[PDB]
RNA sequence: AGUCAGCGGCGAGCGAAGAGGGAUUCAACUCGUUGCCGAAUCGGGUCUUAUAUGACCUCGAACUGUGGCACCAUUUUUGU
RNA sequence: CCAAGAGAGUAGCACUGUUUGGGAAUGCAGUGUCAAGCCGGCAGGUAUUUGUCUGCCAAGGUUAAAUAUAGAGUAGGAAG
RNA sequence: ACGGACCAAGGAGUCAAACAGACGCGCAAGGGAGGAGUAUGUAUGUGAGAACUCUUUUCUCGUACUGAAAGGGAGAGUGUG
RNA sequence: AAAACAUAGGUUUGUGAUGCAUCCAAGUGGUGUAUGUCGCAAACUGAUUUCUGCCCAGUGCUCUGAAUGUCAACGUGAGAG
């Protein structure tokens, strides 16, 4: 066979379920994708057209969201926070009618969220049109101005009324350490904090031993 | 899906004076016993059946795809090349011959 | 592509260059992994030493995100940092501000020797920063 | 139960080492009405008990009871654990028979 | 709600008192034919709470199914095979008896839709479940906009697709994510998923 | 992530989830245990009304169908 | 002036089997056994007791849309 | 020793992962998006898996390793005292 | 196509119906048996004739035998668990 020194024994397609003259079977190519893209697209656009008075995206909260790896990150998450919604004031049911999500399984871990959210909420609202009904009095919420939009077409992305992110940026500092930090010990010393917890821990040395040594 | 491949045909084996392949099952047909399944048989499989993932497809590096074009854009006006390109114009003058955008409205 | 393949070069030729000796039909003489221990031993041992057995210890249902990576070392940072800064702050009368998070990471391990005190809003450090940052009058702010 | 829910947890103040990520601003959770969960919703008790009474006991219940009546009371270690399954349950039965008797006795 | 009593009372299975009740039932079935319509449940509490609400279209069945387990039927009990799935009373039987039961009801007529069913009794022999079955043809029922969902195309049976909660039990549905897992897209579907092939658009 | 999860003559061979990004989504829903109750508030039938409704029987239905309420509430709670 | 009305031979446990990558058990099925002071119940991937602490609140009941079509699918395009 | 009476037309080394080298090829501690999604007319169409892309978020792999672990962790700069 | 088998003829077991024998996925399933020791079942021997020894250690079988070696679950009581 040829002599070439290349990257040992490989190549893969010559394995299981690649339907041969047999049959099988677990098939799911992506070649549909153009079409699919279009399927997403063509539809999406076409959808807009239909819906049309409507701002499309439905307001949801903003969150900082998971993990360590995500500990530092925010995403506009699912749902909302009834509590917040409450805090702005708004009947959830009604909110649903407005097209602002709701939730429950947002259990709502901390303060910040409200704060931010009320502003989000508010902001949408600031940017509210609300359509009334004629004959019937605009009134109910005080639904507004017929010509004002143009409700239709630009569907909308809610991000406009209340945007995504938020963070705080920190700057320039001619100083600090001099007050202190150059003494601040971090050659372990500010490891100590962890250390203690580790060390005194359950099956850990400082809780058992010490106590034992004591009696 | 299974082009060719289709008789309940079996290999006849050895002692039978003959190459030992699959052969058509059935009589009268006068396909009766004729070599089956594969490659070499009439109407059969071919060798290597025609696979679904061919790599009809690719990546291209983005920098690279573009970069390339980028060389090309210059060479869209490296005139000799352009002429050489089957492009001719006796007319030839400024390379590129840069034209009014006013033209665009001509109906 | 078809034309490159050896095959093209190798027709009229039986063996496919496999050897006239070795009429190695289309079978394994081996097959997948296994048999490593008898007939492939020397190879196996040799080329993939440390295998099998299992030993040390384990952490079931481990959830690796939770560990997801944190580490940077020093000079590294400055580079991320605006050069203006990095060609300036040195003195200690301007400590430019670095938020680790954007950089990713979380942990600081030694190395580097920098070229301006600055602030790193940093999450964890080796021993060395007490001897580096600190030595530098550069800075760590641990997060809270 | 409400012994588990009230002005909790002013978490503090910085990551790791017994305190962690952020000095909480511990929102007002949990108005969680599923702490309605039985309690002595009086109804439960009332009914359960009537009927409980109405049915008398189980063979076993009595059986263990005997053990008490003597005082083979590490016994039923088994009965309660095996018969009822699990250690809690065991406990649960244990009260359950015992009580009933003890007060029943007066 | 009297059921509150009823229920608890109903928990008292293991007792003499019950066992009277049981016993009569245990002669009654034991006397009785295999599957019977009922003019009402014998365990209303479950029935009503598994949803029975007093009007036509709601049909009651009591059903008898042999309990026990089963043999792997094989002629003459011989397996060639490699060892593994062996034994006369080998493969144990994945589907549940209730489910079969329901299913057998499902098979039993050319109509009924199991709304659900509950066990009522078992003896040394038979399990009894009292089955809440519905016809989806009564004009009142059909009229009934609450339940009419029942009418629809997916309801050309149900029970054999595994639609009771119990069926769904053997069908495995738990939402506890890491005890929810695999079956969540059926058994199969997920298999199809999980053992997918290299569909990579580009490469 | 074919993975530091891992199973496994532990070998062969196998082997996942969570999160993130993301598509799609304004998606969410009932009953049974709460006084529900001045001839069941129901339903089937009938008959009106051009349907409900009206109406009346039937008689399915007080072994309980309605309505109300449904551990997110109701304001918990107390402003009774 | 108070209430405060949430699913059982099921859950569970043993046992067996089967089944799982799921590990001193991922389920299921059979069989036996068989739960709730409600300071509860369920979950929190090394057995346990034991205790906290952390997340939910099962065991009845319905629910587009985004997905599939995998070979044997049918109306009507587009193609290579 | 086998196979080989004759002539047409057939008739056999494929697709393909990670991966090792080689080589061209891109950029370079980053690189590779990548999933998607948006996006506006050429005008069939269009606001191009495939056109053009185009990309904030980044994602993902890469730009220290070592320890079973618990866990740590590199100018132990150089030089210097 | 026989020196084979069948075969009458020879010999023993097993076995009396809530049974024996026996078929069976299962069922109130089957068959022997629409029947009952002059019965059935089961095997061995192979007309008539004539005779058929010794061995029960072995190895089976058999045993209503013994009874306290053993032999599973199973229970039973015993420690924070």
């Amino acid at each position: 066979m040829p002599k070439g020194n290349n990257a040992i024994p490989h190549v893969h397609q010559r394995k299981h379920w690649n339907p041969c003259s047999s049959q099988k079977g677990n098939v799911k190519v992506f070649f549909n994708q153009p079409a699919q893209k279009q399927r997403r697209r063509r539809l999406r656009l076409l959808k807009a057209k239909k819906i049309f008075p409507r701002p499309l995206k439905a307001l949801r909260p903003q969150v900082n969201c998971p993990t360590v790896r995500y500990n530092m990150k925010r995403r506009l998450g699912r749902g909302f926070s009834l509590e917040e919604l409450k805090a702005a004031g708004v009947k959830p049911r009604y909110a649903r009618t407005i097209g602002i999500r709701v939730d429950r399984r947002r259990k709502n871990k901390s303060e910040e969220g409200m704060n931010i959210n009320v502003q989000r909420l508010k902001t949408y609202m600031s940017k509210l049109v609300l359509f009334p009904l004629n004959r019937k009095k605009p009134q109910k919420g005080d639904a507004t101005e017929e010509e004002v939009k143009a409700a239709t077409q630009d569907r909308s992305r809610y991000g406009t009324a209340a945007v995504g992110g938020l963070v705080t940026p920190a700057r320039e500092a001619p100083r600090k350490v001099t007050e202190e930090e150059s003494t601040k010990k971090m050659y372990k010393f500010l490891k100590k904090n962890h250390s203690a917890v580790r060390f005194f821990r359950a099956r850990n040395r400082r809780a058992a031993r010490k106590e034992a040594k004591e009696n | 899906r299974l082009s060719g491949m289709k008789h309940s045909a079996e290999s006849w084996g050895t002692g039978r004076a003959v190459a030992r392949i699959p052969r058509i099952h059935g009589g009268g047909t006068s396909m009766s016993g004729a070599g089956a399944f594969g490659n070499m048989c009439r109407g059969g499989r071919m060798f290597a059946p025609t696979k679904i993932f061919r790599r009809w497809h690719r990546k291209i590096n983005l920098h690279q795809k573009r970069f390339a074009v980028v060389s090309a854009l210059a060479a869209s006006s490296l005139p000799a090349l352009v002429m050489s390109r089957g492009h001719k114009i006796e007319n030839v003058a400024e390379v590129p011959l840069v034209v009014e955008d006013g033209v665009r409205a001509y109906e | 592509p078809t034309r490159f393949k050896k095959t093209r070069h190798q027709r009229g030729s039986t063996f496919c260059g496999y050897g006239r000796v070795g009429k190695h039909r289309k079978h394994p003489s081996g097959r997948g992994n296994a048999g490593g221990e008898h007939h492939h031993r020397i190879n196996f041992r040799k080329y993939h030493p440390g295998y099998f057995g299992k030993c040390g210890m384990n952490h079931y249902h481990k959830k690796k995100n939770t560990t997801w990576k944190p580490t940077i070392n020093l000079d590294n940072l400055t580079k991320l940092m605006a050069k203006d800064e990095a060609m300036k702050a040195k003195k200690g009368e301007a400590l430019p501000v670095i938020d680790l998070l954007a950089n990713g990471y979380s942990k600081l391990l030694g190395n580097g020797h920098l070229q301006a005190p600055c602030i790193v809003k940093a999450r964890w450090v080796s021993k060395l920063a007490d001897k580096k940052i600190r030595k530098a009058g550069g800075a760590v702010v641990l997060q809270a | 139960a409400a012994t588990k829910r009230e002005a909790p947890v002013p978490r503090t103040g910085i990551i790791a080492g017994f305190n962690k990520g952020y000095k909480t601003t511990r929102r007002a959770r949990r108005p969680s009405s599923n702490d309605r969960y039985a309690l002595p919703h009086k109804k439960l008790r009332a009914v359960k008990a009537i009927i409980s009474d109405l049915v008398g006991f189980s063979p076993m219940e009595r059986r263990v009871q005997e053990l008490l009546r003597v005082g083979k009371d590490k016994r039923a270690l088994k009965f309660c654990k095996k018969r009822l399954g699990s250690i809690k349950a065991a406990k649960k039965r244990r009260a359950k028979v015992e009580e009933a008797l003890r007060q029943q006795t007066k | 709600g009297s059921f509150m009593y009823l229920n608890e009372l109903w928990k008292k299975k293991s007792s003499d008192v019950m066992r009277f009740i049981q016993r009569v039932r245990a002669w009654e079935f034991r006397h009785q034919h295999t599957i019977v319509r009922l003019r009402r449940p014998t365990r209303p509490e479950k029935a009503r709470m598994v949803g029975y609400k007093t009007k036509q279209g709601y049909v009651v069945f009591r059903v008898r199914v042999r309990r026990g387990g089963r043999k792997r039927p094989v002629h003459k009990g011989i397996t060639y095979g490699k060892p593994n799935t062996a034994g006369v009373l080998g493969r144990k039987l994945n589907k549940n008896n209730r489910v079969v039961a329901e299913q057998r009801l499902g098979k039993k007529y050319g109509n009924l839709r199991v709304l659900n069913s509950y066990w009522v009794n078992a003896d040394s022999t038979f399990l009894w479940y009292e089955v809440v079955a519905v016809d989806p043809m009564h004009r009142a029922i059909r009229r009934d906009p609450r339940i009419n969902w029942i009418v629809n195309a997916v309801h050309k049976h149900r029970e054999q697709r595994g639609l009771t909660s119990a069926g769904r039990k053997h069908r495995g549905l738990r939402q506890k994510g890491h005890k929810a897992s695999k079956l969540r897209p059926s058994r199969r579907a997920a298999w199809r998923r999980n053992n997918r092939m290299v569909f990579l658009r580009k490469r």
